[PDB]
DNA sequence: ATCTGACACGTGCCTGGAGACTAGGGAGTAATCCCCTTGGGCGGTTAAACGCGGGGGACAGCGCGTACGTGCGTTTAAGCGGTGCTAGAGCTGTCTACGACCAATTGAGCGGCCTCGGCACCGGGATTCTCGA
DNA sequence: TCGAGAATCCCGGTGCCGAGGCCGCTCAATTGGTCGTAGACAGCTCTAGCACCGCTTAAACGCACGTACGCGCTGTCCCCCGCGTTTAACCGCCCAAGGGGATTACTCCCTAGTCTCCAGGCACGTGTCAGAT
């Protein structure tokens, strides 16, 4: 019940919460973790998706399709260096 | 207990599990905003968002793993920006 | 006679001679009184001659409470249990009551479908249960619901099924009941047929006095040249264009799919919808003139401006909750005092809301309330007058809503305004529901 | 080999320069191997997706997916407006 | 042929040796003339841009490298190249 | 021919694949057999690898998990899956003396 | 409707560790794995035959080919495997 | 021949690096990196070799190595 | 020094030292092989390209840990991060 | 000012271009049907947010000593030039012995259908690992 | 020290569900003549790679000497961690009428490869004229 304030949305990614990083920091060794880091993976997470995402919507267009695939994705990594077994 | 020992408990932990982290439908969420702009109007069966969620953490832990490295490298056990941004330079990444 | 009173005893009578054939029937009294006072008389019939068996009731929770408040009838002589939430519910579950042996001691179980389906493995256990009773039908109106593949693993030797509602939306719910009540099974003659031996419903004839006859009348209102607008540019795909001129906070959320029957029933409710949804614009439409663009907002607000002129309470019922708060936003700035309950709000802050509302002193007529809410004992028959912003594609719900005023303690005559557009997808509706209604009214005969 | 061209390119570009013996030797070398990684691309993407014909539309998608960055959002035009002007006449 | 500079005969030939593929199409070998075309100039611009800077009259190894590097896309194309007879 | 020679592998299914798979105009009669014979030894290293896993943890059947800690353990195997990422595999343990 | 490896992947495993099962999501992995280094083998010895401007995939070029992707002693152990079978096959 | 890789050629590259006071244990490092550097280098030099029939590794026989790495090498052929 | 060197287009190492390696380290493979005179070239080119950006990756390693003096410690974790043997 | 790269006109030879078939993959269409659409309901319950100490930790300053850079005079040995010698790269011509292809033949392995043992789960009991004083 | 207590670790017993099992059937892998063509290989020419000599001089080497940097040690104070409590966080299951889907199998057409002739570009040959070493 406002004026000319609607309803507003966070934003999809401080959807991934500082629990998860560390979580994801103490899988690979780490012990303990500044305050100016969650803000900087998150750069880190943006750029590497921003780069496969635009892979699979190619290899998806030319298909003439409009749903993107698992084995879309699949090529995109295979692309760039990574290579996922099992799908 | 003392800071620390609980700490070193969840470095085993989860080196131990092969359980995914990350909420589902939040990075479900984050992979479609993103897509929004490469090309409008645009569907995702589910197995490609799970894909690229397994890729992602891999990629993040290996960062992980050799920013850990830097910080030591430096006499330190905090991990600081400035490790993320060293590791990144010398392994070419944008 | 000797035992309970009219409206009744006869519908005891029928559920006995259905133990005789053993064949598992659905009561579908019309929803007048009977139900739980019903229910447990055939059991409580079997009082002595047959008070030990396993015996099973599946209900909402407020269903649950209210059945087990009722079990407090004269003789109160069977023991009774609600085996309610998780974890607690592990406590009792030995404690309770022995796993096989049922003698004068077994208390009567009384669980939730949320139990029921996810932990049904604790209640498979149990001996072929004497009679397993499924409070609301409608919830198993369909043959691919999780609960009903978890519903079968209990091994049960009788069902019964106790509904108000039989078909809603079409055959099929029909269908798939009947494999649930007997899973062996000019036309309208031969279906009768089918029917007659298992159906029992018991019409407003036997209870009547429905208060004063409500009044249901449909007041259709002109799409405004911005609305036609809109909608052609949508007709096809270029809605996003005409709109995408300033593409804040992203040129419409770079993107626009949808379903044309609801992207044009939004417009048909508020153009704002879809202006708010594409260009970022985090400031409302101030105009607060604007809101007045919407042919179908004009004819309300003049209606509510004539029904000031005599206070009594007004109800307004939408689809969505964007469209309520739109309401809102219009209104306060005005002035008006509202009380609003939609599914976001909590559960004892709606409560203390229709206290306040339904305060004989208090005076804030204007009462939003969503559609779908689960508010039924909402009771505010403080208001006399429902106005149904939007239409439903199942009838039943609407008429839900009209009993939720229509209801005992309703003194003052009660109209419904069930406003709409011509020439739209909003008449379109109305025909479908007519026709469901009509589905269901054949049926009535 | 593309000498006369790169030589006639240069002319273009920069009207008065020239360019050494071992400049042209690299330039060509580069033109060689963008076409070579160009062609295998689009080779690969025909094999897969079940195909026996390279038409344009592989020639496009090989350069987004190898060009990198707005580098290839021009190349796309330019290749468009000559495959236009071709048809066209 | 009609438009360019390049050769659109002998790429489409280069196209049909090689043996790329079955059958090509008409206006693929168009297509990849125009592309490496402009490839060719945007180099041959900075080099000579860069040799415009040091004033040399005769492009010359070090400046493609020098012009190579500095741009932000070539770099990223040319990503390890070692131009023979070129520095730092 | 998988039974001329000892390769349990089929020799037939491969030429096939290789003929068809656009990889040369002419495949000879030995390259069949060659491919055969590299492919089932890379395989019985992997699959003997793992199955020494296992054991240890004591499971009698193969899971990603294990096989994923064989690659990383040996180094050869690790060169060649330098960048796999084995699905649900998990990662092998490291926790440096800085404790 | 999906040739696989499955089936002799199995047989291997057999021969290698006589009593040990393998579970499914697990062969789903080994299969990827043969299907990927076959590519990789195939793919190089096309190169090294265009390359070489001859229109035969070769021994001789499966051979280089191998030498090149497999790395380390694999290689060793594997070109002796393969070699073995091209002479038993040879004497047939 | 390793030793012919003298302590001022190190110094004088590590000054194109960009290092600045170089220490006094780098040497023996450096001429370890290189020594595994040329090592796979021409390992692969000499397969491509062989694979030809011949008995001399030649033009684009490095090249393409180099190349195998991650490392084209335009102009030396 | 360092400014000197940075606008120089010149070979840092000398000539038949960088033959010899190259020579014996192919003799474990083959024996009695030739190498026509540009081959060498190019791995020399190669060879001084590789060993320069080592070099600038070591230098930042060290100036992360506050110092100035290049020392092993900075090349293996540069040769490590990289990916190396 | 000059020696080193340019830079320019010609022979011809080698390419492209043009004109046509029979072929034959691709653009067009219809179909079925099944995962995929925007907006809401209610009930779970476990993860995430917040606040508060307090113990770490990171950072700055200072001092000693040792290992690095610079300088100068020997001593290597790389670079250049020239001479001699032959291995082997490169190319040509013959002729066969590995290949493709077609057709007749049919058993190996493949989609869907069985079952039961090892593996996930533990609760109960039992054992070692912090920590604090 | 030594215990006090909390995280860690077994035994069974549980189901109980996926890892092995079997089985006709279809199509795909064999086996036999052709059917040429692609392969080896024998032989010749002449380029360029290797070995070796003598001389000049520039780069490498060794040793002395001074001092800047690296490393240990200390003290202050910021900010991260662990715990308990209160909110969100997700996740499940349901509406209902729509489409979006994408896959398969339907059908002919215009353009690929194919010839075939015939043009004139380019690779290579040659004379000029400068510009940066």
């Amino acid at each position: 019940g406002a004026k000319r304030h609607r309803k507003v949305l966070r934003d999809n990614i401080q959807g991934i919460t500082k629990p998860a990083i560390r979580r994801l920091a103490r899988r690979g060794g780490v012990k303990r973790i500044s305050g100016l880091i969650y803000e900087e993976t998150r750069g880190v997470l943006k750029i590497f998706l921003e780069n496969v995402i635009r892979d699979a919507v190619t290899y998806t267009e030319h298909a003439r399709r409009k749903t993107v695939t698992a084995m879309d994705v699949v090529y995109a990594l295979k692309r760039q260096g990574r290579t996922l077994y099992g799908f | 207990f003392r800071p620390g020992t609980v700490a070193l408990r969840e470095i085993r932990k989860y080196q131990k599990s092969t359980e995914l982290l990350i909420r589902k439908l939040p990075f479900q969420r984050l992979v479609r905003e993103i897509a929004q702009d490469f090309k409008t109007d645009l569907r995702f069966q589910s197995s490609a968002v799970a894909a690229l969620q397994e890729a992602a953490e891999a990629y993040l832990v290996g960062l992980f793993e050799d920013t850990n490295l830097c910080a030591i490298h430096a006499k330190r056990v905090t991990i600081m920006p400035k490790d993320i941004q060293l590791a990144r330079r010398i392994r070419g990444e944008r | 006679g000797g035992q309970l009173k009219s409206y009744q005893l006869k519908g005891v009578k029928w559920l006995i001679s259905l133990w005789q054939n053993g064949l598992n029937g659905i009561l579908a009294d019309q929803m007048g009184l009977g139900k739980t006072i019903q229910t447990i008389g055939f059991l409580s019939h079997l009082k002595g001659n047959g008070l030990d068996g396993p015996y099973l009731v599946i209900a909402p929770l407020s269903t649950l409470s209210n059945w087990f408040n009722e079990i407090a009838r004269f003789t109160p002589s069977i023991n009774a249990i609600i085996y309610h939430g998780d974890k607690n519910q592990r406590d009792e579950l030995r404690r309770k009551h022995m796993p096989k042996t049922v003698g004068p001691k077994f208390p009567i179980v009384i669980t939730s479908y949320e139990v029921a389906m996810n932990d049904a493995k604790r209640i498979l256990r149990h001996y072929p249960w004497k009679y397993v009773v499924i409070d609301e039908g409608h919830r198993l109106k369909n043959h691919k619901c999780k609960l009903l593949r978890e519903l079968k693993h209990l091994k049960m030797d009788n069902k019964l099924l106790l509904t108000g509602t039989p078909l809603q939306n079409n055959l099929s719910e029909l269908w798939s009941l009947l494999n649930f009540i007997l899973p062996d099974i000019q036309v309208v003659s031969k279906l009768h047929g089918i029917l007659r031996p298992f159906i029992l419903r018991r019409m407003k004839c036997d209870v009547e006095l429905s208060l004063p006859r409500k009044k249901e009348i449909i007041m259709y209102a002109t799409m405004t040249d911005h609305q036609k607008k809109f909608q052609e540019h949508l007709v096809n795909n270029t809605l996003e264009a005409h709109l995408g001129e300033n593409a804040i906070r992203g040129q419409g959320w770079k993107g626009k799919l949808n379903n044309l029957v609801i992207q044009l029933r939004k417009n048909c409710n508020h153009p704002d919808l879809l202006q708010g949804q594409i260009d970022g614009s985090y400031l409302y439409p101030p105009v607060e003139e604007i809101v007045g663009q919407c042919g179908k907002f004009r004819l309300l607000e003049r209606l509510l401006v004539r029904l000031f002129a005599n206070n009594h309470k007004v109800l307004i019922f939408s689809q969505w909750t964007k469209l309520l708060d739109i309401m809102d936003y219009y209104f306060s700035e005005k002035g008006f005092e509202v009380c609003r309950i939609d599914g976001s709000v909590k559960l004892d802050e709606r409560r203390r809301q229709i206290k306040d509302f339904s305060d004989e002193k208090s005076s804030c007529s204007i009462f939003l309330l969503s559609t779908r809410a689960g508010g039924l004992g909402i009771n505010l028959t403080a208001a006399d007058t429902c106005i149904l912003y939007d239409s439903d594609w199942n009838p039943q719900m609407d008429l839900q809503a009209m009993d939720r005023c229509h209801r005992i303690g309703q003194t003052k005559p009660v109209h419904v305004y069930r406003l709409s557009t011509a020439q739209s997808i909003e008449t379109r509706v109305l025909k479908r529901a007519y026709s469901k209604l009509k589905l269901e009214h054949v049926v009535i005969g | 080999t593309y000498k006369i061209y790169i030589f006639k390119v240069l002319k273009q570009v920069h009207p008065d320069i020239g360019i050494s013996s071992k400049a042209m030797g690299i330039m060509n070398s580069f033109i060689n191997d963008i076409f070579e990684k160009l062609a295998s691309e689009s080779s690969k993407l025909a094999r897969y997706n079940k195909k026996p014909t390279i038409t344009s539309r592989e020639i496009q998608t090989a350069v987004r997916l190898v060009l990198p960055g707005e580098l290839a959002k021009h190349a796309v035009s330019e290749g468009t407006k000559a495959v236009t002007k071709f048809t066209s006449s | 042929k009609a438009g360019l500079q390049f050769p659109v005969g002998r790429i489409a030939r280069f196209l049909k040796a090689g043996k790329y593929a079955e059958r090509v199409g008409a206006g693929a070998p168009v297509y990849l003339a125009a592309v490496l075309e402009y490839l060719a100039a945007e180099v041959l611009e900075l080099a000579g841009n860069a040799a415009r800077d040091n004033k040399k009259t005769r492009i010359v190894p070090r400046h493609i490298q020098l012009a190579v590097r500095n741009d932000e896309e070539l770099s990223k194309l040319l990503g390890d190249v070692t131009i023979a007879n070129g520095g730092v």
